[PDB]
């Protein structure tokens, strides 16, 4: 519904906000995806 | 077929975290006591670098909460959506100063409050929305007209007030009055690189590099993106002390590789130099260890 | 069943028995440059065995009053190895490293170590002067120490004005002398450009900080060293030319 | 895979890593009073969270010539906790406890501990006199020691004329400083009546006896404590009235 | 339905050693030697 009065792309304000969160990139950046409630070692 | 060793890896040279869209806060389900061995979420191993996933349900007798707190305002898109000061120019057009123009190279590192925000992310990519507020040193507006030319790298810089560069047949310029609401302009991502870099662990050039004073260190040019000039539109000088702040917004932002927040105070613009004599400790000093205020 | 570990790249084959859990930086394996993004129009080269070895840097001894060490990548490998002779002959470069650092100690010793990679690890002049033409700056050998690896001067701010307390946002893994004598990181190519120079732009750093000081009751091994073994993966090279030392 | 243990009742959450094997007294979980047997015609109360917590008693230090300690239940909890303020306001009571006792020691120390619950743990006057009106008797603070917990005088007969050698008929679990630093018992409500008073009738006792004396070569931790953490389950309360201290 | 926390435990508040009738003494079957690791009934944990 957001609208742009120019034929360029970079004159829009909030053209698509997005919910996308991936804690696995930083919080658990592990090879062996450990179990949620087990002993890691 | 001629030799298996070359077709094996090439076939196995293919591409080697499907996170969901979280609209609200994370709710919780109930949980009862569980008295069993072998299964423990507390005793994790933070030494592996992982975050412990000791969820609230797995520690205490929790309840059922269907949360509703919105996470909309915490995303990076609306975190940098605020505009902020970037620079000031001092167009001291008077009798003594026989220049009539003032050139300022774009460096957002000059002011701390916007700087410390973008330091959290090492590589950024965005489009800008500049805003040139306009006023005199007294805060007074007057009936005058200004010119705001962007001078990219390599362009001829202006030389004076009557300079030919103000013909601006190619350079974008903003002609605006001083009795005007602030001029506002959108700016795209005009890097020669694919993404901005606030840091560069090296040098722009090859060759020798001295060890006594390294002024060329940590200066990548992919973010260094030319100058921006202003004059009053007049061939003879009008006596007024002008000072226009310049503000920018960041939109369509995409960050990468988060970086810690700088705690020490800033001392220079393009170099993150602190002082060994006054290390500003982040935490305030307490009385003793077991005396939480 | 998880404490053992067998990593083998190239003709090398490293093993660690006490350390556990490989941490992969940002959840993306190292991959070659895709067709749709590269700019170097010439064909790049993929040796994949000569260069993708576990080169071992020098041992750094840990004392009870030690401060820290650090390195720069791929700067540590430009004089040694076929990878050194490959980076001096090519303007462009891309690779992804498999860091691995070792610190052996007894079960009676104590201590911990913070190991972390630091992307674009610039340093900072240590001085209160703000005169632009007389600004203190780090020397070349201080910021590009080479295969040896220099030490810190104040590690609490990483010699960059960034507090070490927040330094775990970066990919890291703790060596702690009660449970693991070793650590490892697999890091991809992190750079805003698809390729870069190898003797100008270091892609990232590495820090090994003695957070908890080595403490042992007198009557044991006093000289604890630290060795780091490094191994590039999916290396690239392009734009062949003459040699260039620095 | 069995040495770890996670017990969480109420807002508490206890964990022990070295001790293993929960022993449940007599193979019956603690359960509420069934409908077909209760006598208290009024509705009883089931807080189930405020009271069902892991309250921690005081630390008792273990010396090389120590004798033993003991407690009484639910007598240890009548001045503290919401359970204390709930038992002082109710004539009737029913609960089932989750005992848990801890004794940390190093792998160079030695020693063992007998932990056992004793149902209806009466005590005995220590004297050869049999005059009925001049009979020796234990004092109140000796038989109801409270949160602190008194010590024994002759543990070989449990201060009741019952030999300790036969004391393993009761539910028990051994702390032994070579393999486990902790122990735990889950005991149901053991009483010949469905409910009872809380400040008159103690349902059972607990004993922690140093069978094998703590022995360590000189040059180590000399002060070994013992802590017991206790946690009622499926508590009940009925017959509300005024406060009653004792 | 009004709140799940009260119906969850109440539904799960149900009742939480079926020994046989031993008429005689306990007999025994034969047994041969068994030389294998991992399986030990001696080394218990009293
Ligand atoms: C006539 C229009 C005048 C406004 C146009 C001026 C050019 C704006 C280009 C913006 C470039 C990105 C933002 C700049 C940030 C910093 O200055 C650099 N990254 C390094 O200091």
């Amino acid at each position: 519904t957001n609208i742009n009065y120019y034929k360029d792309s970079y004159a829009a304000s909030a053209s698509r906000q997005d919910f996308t969160q991936d804690p696995k990139k930083f919080t658990q950046p592990v090879l062996d995806s450990i179990r949620e409630l087990s002993a890691p070692l | 077929d001629p030799v298996e060793d070359i077709i094996h890896d090439a076939l196995s040279s293919t591409v080697r975290t499907s996170g969901q869209d979280v609209n609200t806060a994370a709710g919780t389900a109930p949980s009862s006591h569980r008295l069993e061995t072998g299964r423990v979420p507390a005793l994790q191993a933070a030494e592996t670098g992982a975050t412990s996933n000791a969820t609230d349900e797995n520690m205490i007798e929790t309840r059922c909460v269907m949360n509703r707190n919105g996470v909309l305002e915490a995303t990076i898109s609306h975190f940098f959506s605020r505009s902020g000061l970037v620079g000031v120019v001092n167009l001291t057009d008077g009798g003594t100063d026989t220049t009539g123009y003032a050139v300022w190279d774009i460096d957002i590192m000059g002011f701390v409050q916007l700087r410390r925000k973008c330091e959290m992310f090492t590589y950024m990519r965005f489009n800008a929305e500049f805003t040139f507020v306009t006023t005199t040193e007294n805060g007074e507006a007057r009936p005058f007209m200004l010119q705001y030319m962007y001078v990219p790298p390599g362009a001829p810089k202006p030389t004076g007030r009557d300079a030919f560069q103000w013909q601006t047949a190619t350079n974008p310029s903003v002609f605006v009055k001083l009795t005007d609401p602030p001029a506002q302009v959108s700016v795209p991502f005009m890097s020669p690189a694919s993404a901005y870099q606030w840091f560069y662990d090296g040098y722009p050039t090859f060759g020798q590099h001295p060890e006594t004073s390294n002024t060329t260190y940590g200066q990548c040019p992919n973010n260094m993106m030319g100058t921006f000039a202003v004059r009053v539109v007049s061939r003879v000088a009008s006596q007024l002390k002008l000072q226009t702040r310049v503000y920018m917004k960041l939109k369509h932002v995409r960050a990468w590789i988060p970086r810690p927040i700088r705690s020490q105070p800033y001392l220079l613009k393009n170099f993150p130099n602190y002082d060994s004599s006054k290390i500003t400790y982040s935490a305030r000093d307490r009385a003793s260890i077991k005396q939480a205020n | 069943s998880d404490r053992v570990a067998q990593l083998t790249v190239g003709n090398s084959s490293i093993t660690t028995q006490e350390a556990a859990n490989i941490v992969l930086a940002y959840g993306e394996w190292p991959e070659y440059c895709p067709d749709t993004d590269a700019t170097a129009v010439d064909k790049p080269t993929r040796p994949d065995v000569s260069v993708n070895r576990f080169y071992t840097l020098d041992s750094k001894m840990w004392q009870e009053n030690s401060t820290g060490w650090y390195w720069k990548f791929p700067d540590v490998l430009n004089k040694t190895g076929v990878f050194g002779q490959n980076a001096q002959f090519h303007y462009l470069y891309r690779s992804g490293f498999c860091l691995h650092v070792q610190c052996n100690a007894s079960k009676f010793h104590q201590g911990a170590l913070l190991v972390a990679v630091i992307p674009e690890f610039v340093l900072a002049g240590r001085g209160s002067n703000t005169k632009p033409n007389e600004a203190p700056h780090p020397g070349f050998n201080t910021t590009f120490p080479g295969t040896a690896g220099a030490s810190f001067n104040d590690p609490y701010v990483l010699d960059s004005g960034v507090p070490l307390s927040q330094s775990l946002i970066y990919p890291h893994q703790w060596i702690n002398l009660r449970t693991n004598n070793c650590a490892t990181i697999i890091v991809p190519y992190i750079n805003a450009v698809p390729f870069d120079s190898a003797i100008n732009h270091s892609n990232f750093g590495l820090i090994v900080v003695p957070v908890s000081p080595l403490k042992y009751s007198s009557g044991a091994t006093t000289a604890i060293p630290i060795t780091v073994t490094i191994a590039p993966l999916n290396s690239e090279f392009g734009g062949l030319r003459q040699a260039v030392s620095q």
